[PDB]
């Protein structure tokens, strides 16, 4: 009966919803996003 | 009465440094503080003066 | 204070007061603050929505491409304020033990 | 009897005083046999309500109201909100 | 160095203003940190330890630029969860205003809303890689919102692509990479703090992405209970470096009071659960309870409070739950030792962690189960050395604490009215395989017998300077007699929950057919339901109007017996109306009549009174509701289904009588009336 | 307790009355002739009003006794001051007090 | 060589609780590939362990329980195929095998 | 961060896969020619036989500085255990082989029946069968 | 349904019959509901009891001029009249 009963976002205090968008952000968007810093670092560390 | 003793051993022997380090770790050991042992070293050592 | 503005004293001496100041004022308040530093919580006020990643600025497109100076600026994350006692020797002590 | 409007009006009251009998004296209510009422007389409107905001925001009354002080005058204003979350399904509220 | 550290620990303190910042960062090097001796301190060519210093303020101001960092993505998230949330409405709005033109399309919109906001959230959000309208509803105006941040957060992280350094990255690297190079550094925390700091600022994201779990955001209202919040927990964390005292004590059975009255506790687990609490008062826990093994568990108020503070976390929310499951291990392995202070224990908190809960019961560990069935096993053999001390007499085994053990099995076994058969099996196996554990009772080689052993405790009971020592802080200690009962009802509730299914006995599995052939063999019917007809004592007035009350705690009660009735219910069954009515007849009827007597304002609301309302209405009213259909046909035996009929009603008249016990009275009346 | 020794003169007209705040410069020596506390060292004045039972009743007497711009000398017995129990690690049990006391003002 | 045993032994429990089954559902087919690949791994090894040839490192192979390991193998390749080839979902599975 | 350092990257031209071999070589070289052959024997040997983070992560630099069958790394692995005669770094392999797991019947059935139950509860709110 | 529910159904029945004047289906204009409270509670009002509920709807009737009110308003302006006369019948605990 929960599937049939509403679950609206925008009936959601500002608060949870900032938790949920910075949990859903730090996993959809900052932990896909690729960065090889790996050989470089090795490079200037190695010089 | 231990520690009563152990500054009894700088009263009757003099001013050793190493008796200051004995008191000194009977505070602190591994980064934990015994409050029994600081607080009667306070009380029996200091307010003499 | 003198012995923290005193040039002639012994290094080690110099030293064990400066260390001395810290652990009889300082020590307590900064491992409280260092402990609570590790985490963030972020009132919804004015000045957190006043917050920006970059300074305004006009140098580059993705803000100004110089950052304003660390530790610098306004911080909302909540951190306990500090409590300190008097030094005083002639209050009279709890009656109870 | 009489005027049906306000033969209504006495059900609403009648209904509301046999809890009121129960748990006070005669008028005082409280939500802790509120919840009871509301839930099971207006069992045959929620069967048909689809308007899941206002039955949430019912279920959200009773966990608010759990201190347990009502009237007749909550009563019937939390079931008229019942009633128009039952019937704006069948006709448009805005 | 001196100067250095009063610098660092002030800075750490936050008391500097940003104009002393601004000086102290001038000092460090004045041409990058140059708002619009030249020579600074990090170019100063200083000794090792100067510089260690110098590292630690680079790591302060670091640490800073990660804290403006996290604040900024807060303040972005309120400005652009704001506006998700609007266009949700207007969605909404639209999608009502559509009068269900085309269900195809009307249940595909309104699917998503349907779904549960963190799955909205995520929905609405995934559109990095681009998507469409149907598939993500967010305009191209919100989503460049979004697209914009984005890239201003990698370009100052640095991931988006001099002889000078010009930003607070590229000087700590260069710093840290000039040193290394000029010098083979002789100090481990120097080389340490170096590297720890080069790397940080070359993964940029990577120490956001670590932090951002440690990141909550409260509405303003909230504030000033969270600052005290904090205060509180700043408080129990400082306690984690100092030995307990009395003092300290105190200081942590108030801090938890507190922390326990404050609402944020109840409004915000998941902040809680990011702070450490439950860690944290756990290790305080664990600390004390390790301190003096040998001797005792010094300070039992402030474990017992631990222990209340972490259960009730438990049952705050299933997530503290499972936090605390992750943990059960370590509460098994510190719950050796306990019941000396006969408060709440770690063992009492790992149960908590797996109450009611079938995935953790699931997910329960076949060796955390075995360290408990061993715990049981040396209950079981050995006697327990504080009773001893006490003085109590020496029986050889410990009931007090095989009972907490069979306790917390009983909760791992049992969930939700269902038995689990993964871990009842797994119970089963272990308790036969160490067969001590059943008591020496059930002893195999020469047991008495479980209805021996119980007439055996209620002697012992009877007889002083053999229930206790005889040579009284909370009721006079502990009495063996009662022990031994009360293991001995916990097993056999234990053996009972581990009973299997009635479905998977119909469907005929092997496995539950040999577990409940395995339980039969353990626990005879006979003992069973000569346990269930030892008779009770009931309060009598005598002695000019005084009330002879049965003492609970050092007497059979009827708890007891509920465990045996259990047993009889699950494992063995009433399946024949001869049997049914010699039950009856011998152990229930009896008890009925007692309750019903009992009725009277004088003996109303004792405890034995309370205690045997409590027994019939959840072990025997239900069991004969169950066997109802077995009544028809039972005119031989009139006079005792007569006299059961009006002890039964005669209850149902009945004061001090809870509204669910009455109910279950009345139904076991209807459905005794339908079939007679 | 307690004895009082001027050791400058006052006006010898304002002394200070039951709730009334009280500014004074004290310098607390053991009766041996040890230094163990004093507010000038701190360079902040010791505020205390009377009859609160913020300071000990040698106190309490004594300043209750100078006049305002006075300097006086108070000798504080065991029992008016801290007395058996002492105050530990600074003040060793059953020690007299003498205290060097200046009021400044009272307000 | 005792590794790879265990493994054995645990893959062919896995069979025989699968044998009744017409066909194999998705968590099972996952977990076989999983044993499958970690197998595959361990015959590599030792594979490397013994070319060369290794004389030493074959002598000990022989009198260990490789034997056994192997013969659970053969036993639960041929009566795997069988299953895996009356059905063309597993077709994948079959492949790893 | 030095295991990703190895990149260890249609059949291509030969000369292409021989210049691949070469900066493989070569970055291997950075990190071998600077100790860490000798660092994972003695992490490998340090972690005691419990595993972890810290071991797995020293397994994959291994394997990153020995990707391709490094001579001149399997030779310096030698000569370290060879001179150094440590039994630690063998007790500790055969006890991570021992604590190695397989393929759990019971555990399959554990989590068959945990996935089959659901939750009543709204997902965002409730954990709904995510477990490792 | 309970004979509640008949009571609901009978308060949304007349709250139509007399939107149907002004408003669209569950809106209603002032101008009209006034008519509608007054001519309906000419019972209650004709035997109103307490003098401040009486004129507290006498103002309110000019009090809300701005031909829109919903049905909460309605109802709770109604009972205001009923559980006045109510709470002056019956002793009131």
């Amino acid at each position: 009966v929960a599937c049939f009963r509403m679950t609206p976002l925008y009936n959601l205090p500002t608060h949870r919803a900032c938790n949920m968008f910075l949990e859903s952000y730090k996993a959809s968007w900052i932990l896909t996003e690729d960065h090889s810093f790996e050989d470089r670092m090795i490079d200037d560390l190695s010089k | 009465n231990h520690i009563k003793s152990i500054i009894s051993l700088l009263d009757k022997h003099g001013r050793n440094h190493k008796v200051l380090d004995v008191l000194c770790s009977l505070c602190v050991c591994n980064g934990v503080a015994v409050r029994s042992n600081q607080d009667l070293i306070t009380e029996n050592l200091l307010p003499g003066r | 204070l003198h012995a923290l503005e005193d040039a002639r004293l012994p290094g080690p001496l110099r030293a064990g007061y400066y260390d001395l100041l810290i652990s009889i004022h300082l020590e307590s308040a900064c491992r409280s603050r260092r402990s609570m530093l590790s985490e963030y919580i972020v009132p919804l006020t004015p000045e957190t929505r006043a917050i920006t990643l970059f300074p305004p600025g006009r140098s580059a497109e993705d803000g100004p491409r110089r950052h304003g100076l660390p530790g610098v600026g306004v911080t909302t994350s909540l951190r306990p304020p500090h409590h300190f006692s008097p030094p005083c020797f002639v209050v009279a002590l709890p009656a109870a033990g | 009897m009489g005027s049906e409007l306000e033969s209504a009006m006495e059900t609403l009251i009648n209904v509301f005083h046999a809890h009121s009998g129960k748990e006070g004296d005669k008028y005082k209510l409280s939500k802790k046999e509120l919840k009871d009422l509301l839930q099971t007389e207006l069992s045959g409107f929620l069967d048909v309500q689809k308007d899941a905001d206002a039955v949430d925001k019912v279920m959200k009354e009773l966990d608010e109201n759990g201190d347990g002080e009502v009237d007749f005058k909550e009563y019937v204003v939390l079931v008229a909100a019942l009633t128009v979350a039952c019937n704006n399904f069948f006709w448009e509220t805005s | 160095v001196p100067v250095l550290k009063l610098v660092s620990t002030l800075l750490v303190m936050g008391v500097f203003s940003d104009e002393d910042v601004k000086q102290i960062l001038k000092m460090i090097e004045p041409e990058v940190f140059r708002e619009e001796l030249e020579e600074g301190l990090l170019q100063m060519k200083l000794p090792e330890s100067v510089k260690l210093q110098m590292c630690h303020l680079l790591e302060y101001f670091c640490d800073q630029e990660l804290q403006h960092r996290v604040e900024s993505l807060a303040a972005f998230a309120e400005c652009y969860v704001d506006k998700m949330q609007g266009n949700q409405r207007g969605r909404y709005g639209l999608l009502m205003k559509a009068f269900t033109m085309s269900a195809a399309e009307t249940a595909r919109r309104t699917r998503e809303f349907r779904s549960p906001p963190q799955e909205q959230i995520n929905m609405l959000l995934h559109f990095k890689n681009g998507a469409d309208e149907e598939e993500c509803p967010l305009p191209e105006e919100i989503r460049q919102e979004l697209v914009n941040f984005h890239q201003d957060l990698l370009a100052h992280c640095g991931i988006q692509l001099e002889h000078k350094p010009q930003s607070l990255q590229e000087l700590v690297s260069h710093t840290v990479v000039r040193w290394a190079q000029e010098d083979f550094v002789q100090s481990p925390e120097l080389v340490r703090a170096m590297f720890s700091l080069l790397h940080r600022q070359y993964d940029g994201l990577g120490e956001l992405l670590r932090a951002l779990p440690r990141a909550y955001t409260i509405s303003v209202s909230s504030v000033e209970d969270t600052m005290s919040l904090l205060e509180c927990l700043g408080q129990i964390r400082s306690l984690l470096i100092v030995q307990m005292g009395p003092q300290e004590e105190n200081l942590m059975i108030q801090s938890i009071g507190n922390i326990m009255n404050n609402k944020v506790f109840y409004q915000h687990p998941n902040l809680m659960r990011a702070l450490g609490m439950h860690e944290t008062v756990m290790e305080v826990m664990v600390n004390v309870l390790g301190g003096g093994e040998s001797k005792e568990i010094r300070f039992p108020k402030m474990v017992t409070s631990c222990c209340r503070f972490l259960c009730y976390f438990c049952r705050i929310s299933r997530q503290n739950q499972r936090s605390m499951f992750d943990h059960l291990s370590y509460l098994l392995e510190n719950s050796g030792i306990g019941l000396g202070m006969q408060g709440s224990t770690p063992l009492d908190v790992a149960a908590a962690s797996v109450i009611d809960n079938n995935e953790l019961a699931l997910a329960l560990q076949e060796q955390d189960l075995e360290k408990v069935v061993s715990y049981l096993a040396g209950c079981g053999l050995q006697s327990c050395p504080m009773l001893l001390a006490k003085g109590y007499p020496d029986i050889g085994w410990n009931p007090c604490g095989g009972e907490r053990y069979l306790d917390f099995l009983r909760f791992a076994v049992f969930v939700n009215g269902e038995s689990v058969e993964e871990n009842a099996n797994v119970v089963v196996r272990l308790l036969i395989r160490k067969p001590e554990c059943f008591g020496p009772a059930l002893r195999g080689e020469g047991g008495s017998g479980l209805l021996a052993a119980i007439e055996e405790a209620i002697r012992i009971s009877e007889d002083p300077a053999r229930d206790g020592p005889g040579v009284p802080p909370e009721e006079n200690r502990v009495h063996l007699g009662h022990a031994i009962m009360s293991f001995y009802a916990a097993l056999i509730d234990l053996l009972g929950r581990c009973a299997p299914e009635t479905h998977l006995i119909q469907a005929g599995k092997g496995e539950a057919l040999r577990i409940r052939a395995i339980l039969r063999s353990l626990v005879p019917l006979d003992d069973l339901v000569g346990i269930i007809s030892l008779p009770l004592q009931i309060p009598t007035l005598g002695k000019d109007g005084a009330l002879v009350q049965p003492k609970m705690s050092a007497s059979f009660v009827p708890d007891h017996k509920a465990s045996m009735v259990l047993f009889l219910d699950r494992v063995y069954g009433i399946e024949n109306q001869d049997f049914l009515l010699h039950v009856l007849d011998v152990g229930f009827l009896p008890d009925m009549r007692a309750a019903a007597s009992l009725d009277t304002a004088t003996f109303s609301t004792t405890e034995m009174a309370l205690a045997l309302n409590r027994y019939l209405c959840l072990a025997v009213l239900p069991l004969i509701t169950k066997c109802a259909p077995l009544f028809a046909g039972t005119e031989h035996r009139a006079i005792m289904v007569d006299s059961m009929l009006h002890t039964v009603y005669r209850l149902s008249r009945g004061r001090s009588l809870t509204k669910a016990q009455r109910d279950v009275i009345e139904d076991c009346l209807m459905a005794l009336c339908r079939y007679i | 307790g307690v004895q009082v020794e001027t050791i400058s003169p006052g006006d010898g007209r304002t002394f200070p009355k039951r709730g009334q705040t009280c500014v004074v410069h004290y310098t607390g020596m053991l009766e041996d002739g040890k230094k163990f506390d004093s507010s000038r060292d701190r360079n902040k004045p010791f505020k205390f009003t009377l009859g609160k039972q913020e300071v000990i009743r040698g106190w309490e007497e004594g300043v209750a006794q100078m006049s305002v711009g006075q300097r006086a000398k108070l000798i504080i017995s065991s029992d008016y001051a801290y007395g058996a129990t002492g105050h530990p690690g600074i003040i060793p049990p059953h020690a007299t007090l003498v205290f060097d006391v200046e009021l400044l003002k009272l307000e | 060589v005792d590794y790879l045993l265990r493994l054995q032994e645990s893959i062919s429990d896995f069979y025989w609780y699968y044998s009744g089954k017409d066909v194999i559902e998705e968590q099972g087919k996952r977990n076989f590939s999983k044993a499958m690949s970690v197998a595959k791994q361990v015959f590599n090894s030792l594979t490397e362990y013994i070319q060369g040839p290794c004389t030493g490192n074959q002598q000990s192979l022989a009198h260990s329980r490789l034997w056994d390991a192997v013969v659970g193998f053969l036993h639960v390749f041929a009566h795997m195929m069988m299953k895996l080839a009356q059905d063309s979902s597993q077709i994948e599975l079959l492949k790893e095998l | 961060i030095m295991a990703k350092s190895c990149h260890l990257e249609v059949e291509v031209s030969f000369e292409e896969k021989e210049m691949e071999k070469q900066r493989l070589l070569y970055q291997q070289s950075r990190l071998h020619n600077r100790g860490a052959a000798e660092m994972v024997l003695q992490m490998i040997s340090a972690c005691k036989g419990e595993t972890g983070a810290m071991v797995s992560s020293t397994l994959k630099l291994g394997i990153s500085i020995l990707n391709g069958g490094n001579a001149e790394v399997q030779q310096k692995m030698l000569d370290y255990l060879k001179d150094k005669k440590e039994v630690g770094f063998f007790q500790s392999i055969q006890a991570l082989m021992q604590t190695c797991s397989v393929l759990d019947l019971n555990a399959f059935e554990r989590q068959n029946k945990a996935e089959g139950l659901g939750m009543v509860n709204e997902d965002g709110t409730v954990i709904n069968r995510q477990n490792g």
